């Protein structure tokens, strides 16, 4: 079972910068890989096949590389089309199998996130749940931490979390935070706080309100 | 465009 | 030419079974193998097995030895990929591929879950919390089953400083949430509603954002 060991497993780009991606066998895999783009809730789409052949129809800025267990994609002059996740696949040998991919992202300055936390709505309060949401919006880069507390304690489930893909216009990262309860046990808490830790900052960006206030 | 340099091995 | 073409989305209930296909076009189907690929989120990328037209030859990856069945038919230039026994594990997008090109994938959907209309909640700031030049509101679509969903705002009038999340599964069902930032003056004097529609159970909702207390 070959493994296929992709690198870097992130990538923080530039437009007409000129990027390399490298994909290790476990084995001599004798030029039998591909490497594709896929984008987000799009299919997968082959530049690479045989190591260096380009598909028919790929733009000559993309070309492949490597012979025995490794084998690297470059890529001469990045645009803005091909942002996405690229991926490499050995088929030498079954069972066929795949690298982790490489997400390549357009680098911009460090910005935090810009935080809004939202007691239940009275409809829903109505229906007998209660859902806490807070939205955690335009950082960057994409990883960040949000924690929830309740009258001072970390509350673990009843959060859902869901992320947005980099935004076109400023590069920045969105994410909404969803602590759901039911309304007997929120209205047996007063405080309820979002947390939310980002690499723009050592200490978090504290949201919260109480019960009591309204 | 591609031959079955692609697999062939009929699996 | 050349191409993959897939059949469509699949929504098969649990120790269920759902047979795939896969249309060649193009291209000498009984000259390449077809191979099917699984993803899902946790478990990324899955070589699920292959299997050549010309030969009727097959090779599946052991994890899907007995539970995937890969038949190939000449007459249509069609390969298929059979699932039985299925269960939420095996909820995924699947494509068939020839290696270069990609069909543009199944979606399988393996769920109980019943005909679901969404539950629409307006969200308004904390009370006061004006402290900014803007002011973000949001929108919690609750409940629903299947997707999709779409929702605007102010009838998509409004799509500047809106962030439309992903839906996520909660207790068997759909959640989606959606926020709309304006400058603080904006709101509350002009109005900002959340059109929520559902297709699926031709639902129409729309909801104002009221401010509390």
């Amino acid at each position: 079972d070959i493994k296929m060991t992709q690198s870097p497993s992130s990538m923080y780009t530039s437009l007409g910068e000129r990027v390399t991606i490298t994909c290790k066998a476990s084995q001599d895999i004798n030029s039998f890989l591909t490497w594709f783009l896929q984008k987000p809730g799009k299919s997968p789409k082959t530049l690479i096949y045989r190591a260096n052949r380009l598909m028919i129809g790929v733009p000559s800025r993309f070309s492949g590389s490597g012979s025995g267990q490794t084998y690297s994609l470059t890529i001469s002059s990045l645009e803005y089309e091909d942002m996405g996740i690229y991926y490499c696949l050995q088929y030498d040998d079954f069972p066929l199998t795949f690298g982790a991919g490489t997400k390549l992202d357009l680098k911009r300055a460090d910005a935090a996130p810009t935080v809004s936390i939202f007691p239940p709505s009275s409809e829903q309060l109505t229906s007998g749940g209660a859902s806490v949401v807070c939205f955690l919006n335009n950082f960057y880069p994409k990883e960040i931490n949000v924690k929830w507390k309740i009258d001072g304690s970390e509350r673990q489930n009843g959060v859902l979390d869901s992320w947005t893909e980099q935004d076109s216009k400023d590069s920045t990262y969105s994410m909404s935070s969803t602590l759901t309860l039911t309304k007997d046990e929120y209205e047996r808490h007063n405080s309820y706080t979002c947390e939310a830790t980002h690499k723009t900052s050592t200490s978090p960006i504290v949201k919260s309100f109480n019960r009591n206030e309204c | 465009d591609a031959t079955p340099e692609w697999l062939g091995a009929r699996l | 030419q050349d191409q993959l073409q897939q059949s469509g989305a699949e929504l098969v209930r649990p120790g269920a079974s759902v047979k795939l296909s896969c249309k060649a076009l193009g291209y000498i189907f009984t000259d390449y193998e077809i191979h099917w690929v699984k993803q899902t989120p946790v478990h990324g990328l899955e070589w699920i097995g292959g299997i050549h037209p010309g030969s009727s030859g097959t090779a599946y990856n052991q994890k899907f030895k007995g539970k995937a069945t890969l038949t190939a038919d000449k007459s249509s230039t069609t390969a298929f990929m059979e699932l039985s026994s299925l269960t939420s594990e095996d909820s995924a997008v699947y494509y068939c591929t020839r290696k270069d090109y990609w069909g543009q994938g199944t979606l399988v959907t393996v769920s109980a879950a019943k005909t679901t209309a969404p539950s629409v909640y307006p969200l308004v700031p904390v009370c006061g919390g004006t402290t900014g030049s803007s002011v973000t509101l949001g929108c919690l679509v609750k409940g629903y089953f299947p997707e999709p969903v779409t929702l605007t705002w102010n009838s998509g009038s409004l799509s500047s400083g809106v962030h439309t999340f992903p839906a996520l599964l909660q207790s068997g069902l759909y959640t989606l949430s959606s926020s709309v930032t304006v400058t603080s003056n904006t709101w509350p004097s002009q109005t900002i509603t959340c059109n929520v529609a559902h297709p699926a159970s031709s639902t129409k909702v729309d909801k104002k954002i009221e401010p509390r207390v």
